[PDB]
């Protein structure tokens, strides 16, 4: 699925007072047994790159972003090959999880399928 | 009794059925069967069920006598043929074939 | 299934071969050989069996010889091509009661005995079953059984009724060992010796299995050493990260 | 201990000349004594141990 | 944190005799003995396995 | 003589009485109900099978390990 | 520039064996491959053995495994080793599939590795049910009845079908011939297949645990994955050993020791234990041609992973829920295997369809669904 | 989508500094008991559930289905039986 | 392959299997053919220097 229709789901669901005051709790939770942010990873790292549209948002990183990313991930894949989980100030704390990447693919994505919306256009 | 005479290498089950289960396999509505079919279609003599002991589902032998419909139960897959050798229950599709056989004389038949 | 048409499961008996280190007891092979020889080659054949696989597990070379000898068997015909029999040789395979299946049946009201040399294999239970089929006749069949004629009640085989009547009793063998031939004793001695005939490799392979669960192990062991060595540079690897 | 390395482990060719030759003298050792001990686990049971009656 | 002179701790895992001939020599016995048993089991697997071909006990009676 | 018969019976006796009691009240039952007439045009003819699996099965766990020991 | 990487044809193993660029934190999991590799190769072994001591022709057949057993040098070692490392190569290949659905293997950049693979195990299933018949004992012989009879299924032409492949009018000599020709093609084929998806994978290299890149982190495959595949391959050797030389019967069935009887009917006709699983999806299915359509689909429906799997993250590590799911659809996976061997009775019927539903309903609706909803819950629960 | 040995795909690296000492030079197996303890049991900890839920659940279907079968093929289950076919 | 029914299989082949004949003699004359064309592949390697590097 494409991030910008979980963007626009999300979206949906916030708006709702009523299922923002179930979902927002649950989702919560959800993340924190995920446990990605137990071996230092902001959410952000974990969405699949290999696709276009995601190898171009990453090229739109600031170099900086992009140098901590790399990091995080070598950090992340040295955690993974010794068993251990983060300790301290590895592990991202709620407030560092930021969406560092989200506007940058929601822009490729947007591009991308206004193009599609535009090659099937009829004149009328 | 039920013997098996093997032709083509597929097993022929011949029945010497008494009176009584002549009876029993005339009972059932021809309606409810699968393949509807009566006794009288099926044997050329009620005294001699003769059928092709293969079973109509994937080709298991039944086990005679035992069933639900105590005539023929398929182990492989559980598909129960009746004492007219009619499927009755389970994934079977057709009663059980019937080769070409004559009484060339009463007490002899060729297959 | 009903309990009845399962067949009632054999005890675990303590056989001498149970046992990841342990042989057969030859001696008891030998002795259910003998059992085998004098009650039930009388309907069973053993077929997959040769007079050389007795020697060197049950006999010497020259009591197998002399137990081939003692038999006919069909030679290449002789020079007017008239059909000829030969004394037999250890080559030649332990011939069985019947020439064909037509005439066994006809000698147990229709039943088939099978031959015995996979016996022990192509039956869930193995020896175990083997001996509780020989000893579990009961004297009266469970009281509302309806026996098929020619049958007998044992509740091991499945479904009830075998065509085979009970055949051991005491003192139908006399051992040459001096060993008291009781029913379970003789059932016991042919059970050993009929998981013999299905699996004759069983000794050796046991032994062999043994060599190799040792080699691996320490191979096991090395590797682990070996693995933790070389990977040691990538565990222990260490960053520092200083943002550009 | 320096001299035990440098005659059979620093040359490869001596390293694996040492091992085969290990593998050799394992191999034969290890048979017999594998033997012996299968023998004494199974006493009395083997064909071996009952030939003597024949 | 910040230097990357400062090479991290790495005293839980250096052994203090890493430069011994001794040192060499231990882990190469281990790989010298995995190397050994490997031969003798292949040579096992081998001379076992080929045997298959040479002449059948039916054939040689 | 057969060291089999003793221990089946003693087992019997003592940690299956249960199953031997069970097995012995079928036996009576099925035959008392053979005795009675029109037993032949019965639907369901009960048998004494199951309680005779249980006797065994138990005599054949007390009993197994004592009698290969004998042998 | 060294040899290795010079000349084409050694630089084609350099790039598969030697310098390929691994990720550096696959876990134990991604042994199975290698063991895959090693059970291919005893099989071949093994069995190309096996075919010079065995006789195809029906007479003959069963007698000439008897005589391997019996009378080969050894013969018994290498019987056992084939039947047994067929045991192990499905235990082996169901491991590796488990963890490739587990950790989204099957997701963009590898849906034609995944895509292969299932292709793979399609022609595992077919070695391995050719090979079974060989010995044509009991269970060889009313297997092979059962199974191909399926194909009497195909509408107007099945009979036909059928009879071209048995080439007579019952399963018999001919095509006792013709499987032992096909059983000792198809693992060439399957080799083949073996070799096109690592081809394939190669494009993206092999994914890992965490399911993020490892372009950032690369370990050559030797000497780091070598020594490591050495501990899985001793270990593999060590429930080998178990097997084959102390309970080398414990995987079989008994009455495949049984010379084939096409009159008698073995009292339960059940497949090899690997089959039971679509085995039991075809009994749930009351419709000759929907159960064989239904059994077909249970592999077949693995193609569409890439699709169903909505998740914008690959692989289960970080999915609290996707995992629980995943660990119902094994364990129900396990029960289908356990109903494809019990008896056709009451209420193991209805037990079967329930089972078959949740088999298939993982791949259409639960998913999808989990899938879906837990994109919204790392968005939301990270904002 | 990964290239090679210096030209991998990586997206520029830079400012991370990398150290790790010669196999040689390491114990293999420092701090094995602690980790084969603590760090075993918290990895089993954190996973027990996801393999116990479905585990318990498939073995207790299993146990009821297979203990109604077998009690359905007894004499006390003879009605049941009949009705179930 | 038995010895005792090899000869005998392969008469089966050239008289009852269908298209047997063919098959047979296909596969035996192939093989000569087979043989010819080899001969003919590395007559041509020979007289044009295939062999030579970087070949
Ligand atoms: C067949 C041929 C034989 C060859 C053997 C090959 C098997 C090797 C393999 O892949 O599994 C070993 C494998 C060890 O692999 P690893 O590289 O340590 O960790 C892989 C996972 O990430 C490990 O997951 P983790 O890091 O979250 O640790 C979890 C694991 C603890 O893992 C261990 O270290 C054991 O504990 C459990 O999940 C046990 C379940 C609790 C129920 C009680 O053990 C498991 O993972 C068992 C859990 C499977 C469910
Ligand atoms: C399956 C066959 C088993 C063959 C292995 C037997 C001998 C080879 C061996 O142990 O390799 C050690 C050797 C040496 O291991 P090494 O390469 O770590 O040692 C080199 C460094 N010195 C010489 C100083 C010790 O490995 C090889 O030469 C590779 C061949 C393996 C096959
Ligand atoms: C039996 C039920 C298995 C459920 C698995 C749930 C996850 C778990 O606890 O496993 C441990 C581990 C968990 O590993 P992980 O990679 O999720 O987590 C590692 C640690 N963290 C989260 C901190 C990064 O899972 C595996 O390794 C799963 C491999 C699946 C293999 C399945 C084979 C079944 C065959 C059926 C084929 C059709
Ligand atoms: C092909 C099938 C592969 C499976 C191999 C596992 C065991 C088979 C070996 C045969 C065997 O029984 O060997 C035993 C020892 O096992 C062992 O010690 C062997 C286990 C070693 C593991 C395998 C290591 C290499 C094997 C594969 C390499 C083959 C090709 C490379 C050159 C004892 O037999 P024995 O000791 O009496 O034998 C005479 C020499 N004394
Ligand atoms: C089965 C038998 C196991 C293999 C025996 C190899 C001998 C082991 C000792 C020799 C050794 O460690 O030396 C290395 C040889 O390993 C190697 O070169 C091979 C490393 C491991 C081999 C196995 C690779 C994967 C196994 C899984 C099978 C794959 C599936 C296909 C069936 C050299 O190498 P170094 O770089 O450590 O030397 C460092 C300096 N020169
Ligand atoms: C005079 C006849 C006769 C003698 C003596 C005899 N058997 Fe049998 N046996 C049979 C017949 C007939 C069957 C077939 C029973 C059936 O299928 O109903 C049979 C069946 C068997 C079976 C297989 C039952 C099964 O599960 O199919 C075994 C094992 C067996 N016999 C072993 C022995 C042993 C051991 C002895 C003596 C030490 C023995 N038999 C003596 C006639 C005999
Ligand atoms: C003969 C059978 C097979 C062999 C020998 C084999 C071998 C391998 C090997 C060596 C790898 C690379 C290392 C690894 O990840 O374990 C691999 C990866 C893979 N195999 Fe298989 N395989 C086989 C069957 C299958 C099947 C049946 C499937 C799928 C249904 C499959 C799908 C894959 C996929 C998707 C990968 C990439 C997984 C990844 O690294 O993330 N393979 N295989
Ligand atoms: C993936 C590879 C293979 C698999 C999964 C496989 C599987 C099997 C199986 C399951 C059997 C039945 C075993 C038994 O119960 O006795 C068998 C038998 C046989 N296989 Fe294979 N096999 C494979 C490769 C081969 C190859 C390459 C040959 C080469 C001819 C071969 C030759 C045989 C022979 C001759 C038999 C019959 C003898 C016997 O049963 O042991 N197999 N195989
Ligand atoms: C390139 C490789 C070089 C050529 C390889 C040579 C192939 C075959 C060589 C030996 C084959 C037969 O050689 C023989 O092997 C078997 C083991 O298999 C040994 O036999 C030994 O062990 C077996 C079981 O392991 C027992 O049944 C036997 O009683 C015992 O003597 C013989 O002592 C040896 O003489
Ligand atoms: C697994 C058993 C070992 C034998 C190898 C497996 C056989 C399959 C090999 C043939 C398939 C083609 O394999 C293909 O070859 C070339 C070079 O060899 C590789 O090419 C790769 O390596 C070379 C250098 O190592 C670079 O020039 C290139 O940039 C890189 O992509 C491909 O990534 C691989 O996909
Ligand atoms: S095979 Fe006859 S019921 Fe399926």
């Amino acid at each position: 699925a494409s991030i910008t229709s979980v963007v626009k789901t999300s979206e949906l669901i916030l708006k709702s007072p009523l299922l923002s005051k179930i979902v927002v709790p649950l989702a919560k939770t959800y993340v924190k047994f995920s446990g990605y942010r137990q071996l230092g990873f902001k959410m952000n790292d974990l969405i699949i790159e290999e696709t276009p549209n995601m190898q171009l948002a990453l090229r739109r990183l600031p170099p900086t972003e992009s140098y901590d990313r790399v990091y995080r991930l070598i950090r992340a894949t040295q955690f993974s090959l010794s068993h251990k989980l983060a300790t301290g100030n590895d592990i991202t704390k709620p407030e560092e999880d930021d969406h560092y990447l989200i506007p940058y693919i929601l822009d490729v994505e947007a591009e991308a399928f206004e193009k599609d919306a535009l090659d099937n256009l009829e004149v009328v | 009794k039920n013997v098996i005479i093997k032709w083509r290498g597929k097993p022929i089950f011949i029945r010497h059925r008494t009176s009584e289960e002549i009876e029993e396999a005339n009972e059932v509505n021809v309606a409810t069967l699968r393949d509807p079919q009566t006794d009288d279609e099926r044997v050329q003599k009620p005294e001699w069920l003769v059928m092709i002991g293969v079973c109509t589902h994937l080709g298991c032998v039944p086990i005679g006598e035992a069933g639900d419909f105590g005539g023929w139960f398929c182990p492989c897959h559980g598909s129960h043929y009746d004492i007219s050798g009619r499927i009755r229950r389970g994934p079977a599709p057709l009663n059980l074939e019937i080769p070409e056989y004559d009484f060339a004389d009463a007490e002899t038949l060729v297959i | 299934m009903t309990a009845a048409e399962h067949g009632l499961h054999p005890a675990e008996y303590p056989w001498p071969q149970n046992g990841m280190l342990s042989t057969f007891d030859h001696a008891s092979l030998r002795r259910g050989y003998q059992v085998y020889k004098e009650v039930c080659a009388a309907c069973h054949s053993l077929d997959r069996i040769a007079w050389r696989n007795l020697v060197g597990v049950t006999h010497t070379t020259d009591e197998a010889k002399a137990f081939a000898e003692e038999l006919e068997y069909d030679d290449e015909p002789d020079d007017e091509g008239n059909p000829r029999k030969r004394p037999g040789k250890l080559a030649d395979y332990i011939p069985g009661p019947y020439p064909n299946e037509q005439a066994a049946r006809a000698a147990n009201q229709g039943a088939l005995p099978p031959d015995l040399s996979l016996i022990a294999k192509a039956r869930h239970g193995g020896a175990d079953y083997i001996f509780a089929l020989l000893t579990g006749y009961p004297d009266e069949p469970p009281a509302g059984v309806v026996l098929a004629p020619g049958m007998n009640y044992n509740p091991y085989f499945p479904g009830g009724g075998i065509g085979m009547a009970r055949t051991l009793f005491d003192g139908v063998v006399e051992y040459e060992d001096g060993t008291p031939a009781t029913t379970s004793q003789m059932a016991k001695d042919v059970a050993a010796f009929l998981t013999w005939a299905a699996e004759p490799e069983h000794d050796e392979r046991k032994k062999l299995g043994l060599k190799a669960i040792i080699v691996i192990s320490a191979m096991l062991g090395l590797s682990v050493y070996i693995k933790k060595f070389k990977w040691s540079p990538i565990k222990n690897r260490k960053f520092i990260y200083n943002p550009p | 201990a320096t001299t035990f390395y440098n005659v059979f482990v620093k040359r490869n060719s001596a390293f694996v000349a040492t091992i085969l030759a290990s593998a050799f003298v394992f191999d034969m050792t290890f048979e017999t004594a594998i033997d012996n001990f299968w023998d004494r686990i199974n006493a009395g049971k083997q064909w071996k141990d009952i030939r003597h009656k024949y | 944190g910040k230097s990357t002179y400062k090479i991290p701790d790495f005293t839980p895992y250096l052994k203090k005799d890493r430069n011994t001939d001794a040192n060499r020599l231990f882990s190469y016995f281990m790989i010298g003995s995995f190397g050994m048993l490997s031969a003798a089991g292949a040579k096992a697997t081998v001379q076992d396995f080929l045997s298959n071909m040479s002449a059948s006990a039916d054939v040689l009676a | 003589p057969d060291p089999a018969i003793a221990l089946h019976e003693a087992a019997a006796e003592g940690p299956c009485h249960d199953f031997k009691h069970h097995f012995d009240e079928c036996v009576e039952r099925v035959t008392k109900a053979q005795e009675a007439e029109d037993y032949d045009h019965a639907e369901y003819k009960e048998d004494c099978v199951e309680e005779f699996f249980h006797l065994q099965h138990c005599i054949n766990d007390n009993t197994a390990d004592k009698l290969f020991r004998v042998l | 520039m060294a040899l290795r990487k010079k000349n084409s044809l050694l630089n084609m193993a350099n790039s598969y064996v030697l310098d390929s660029p691994q990720p550096s934190n696959l876990n134990y999991f991604w042994n199975f491959g290698s063991l895959l590799a090693l059970c291919l190769v005893i099989q071949l072994a093994t069995g190309i053995t096996l075919a010079m001591h065995y006789t195809s022709h029906a007479s003959l057949a069963f007698d000439s495994v008897e005589h391997i057993m019996r009378d080969v040098n050894f013969g018994w070692f290498i019987r056992y080793a084939h039947a047994n490392t067929a045991s192990f190569f499905f235990i082996c290949i169901y491991a590796h599939m488990g963890r490739n659905i587990y950790y989204g293997s099957y997701k963009t950049p590898r849906v034609l590795p995944w895509s292969i693979g299932v292709i793979i195990f399609l022609l595992l299933i077919i070695t391995a049910f050719m090979g079974y018949v060989l010995v044509f004992g009991q269970m060889s012989l009313w297997g092979a009845t059962v199974i191909c009879n399926l194909v009497s299924a195909i509408p107007w032409l099945g009979e036909d079908i059928v009879h071209f492949l048995w080439g007579g009018f019952s399963v018999g000599n001919p095509t006792l011939q013709r499987f032992f020709a096909l059983h000792y093609l198809m693992p060439f084929v399957l080799a083949v297949f073996a070799l096109l998806h690592l081809i394939a994978l190669h494009t993206a290299g092999s994914s890992n645990p965490l399911g993020i890149t490892s372009n950032v982190d690369k370990l050559s495959m030797h000497p780091y994955y070598s020594f490591k595949d050495l501990i899985t391959v001793f270990a593999f050797l060590l429930m080998f050993t178990l097997f084959v030389f102390f309970s080398p019967d414990k995987l079989g069935h008994p009455d495949n020791y049984i010379p084939a009887n096409p009159m008698v009917t073995p009292a339960s006709i059940v497949p090899e234990w690997y089959l039971l699983p679509f085995y039991a999806i075809l009994r749930a299915i009351p419709d000759k041609l929907g159960g064989v359509i239904a059994m077909v689909a249970a592999i077949l429906i693995l193609l569409i992973l890439p699709i169903v799997d909505r998740s914008i993250i690959r692989g289960n590590a970080f999915k609290p829920i996707s995992k629980l799911l995943f660990g119902f659809f094994i364990c129900n996976f396990l029960l289908l295997g356990v109903l494809g061997q019990v008896h056709i009775e009451p209420p193991f019927i209805v037990l079967g369809q329930i089972c078959t539903i949740f088999y298939f309903s993982y791949f259409l609706i639960l998913l999808p669904m989990v899938s879906t909803i837990e994109n919204i819950f790392f968005y939301i629960g990270s904002l | 989508y990964m290239g090679w040995w210096g030209h991998m795909g990586s997206p520029p690296q830079k400012g991370i500094a990398g150290y790790t000492i010669s196999p040689f030079a390491a114990r293999p197996f420092a701090g094995v008991v602690h980790a084969a303890i603590f760090n075993t049991f918290r990895r089993t900890k954190n996973q027990a559930l996801f393999v116990i839920l479905p585990v318990s659940f498939f073995y207790y279907v299993w146990t009821q289905a297979s203990e109604k079968n077998e009690w359905l093929y007894t004499k006390a289950g003879r009605h049941e039986l009949a009705k179930a076919l």
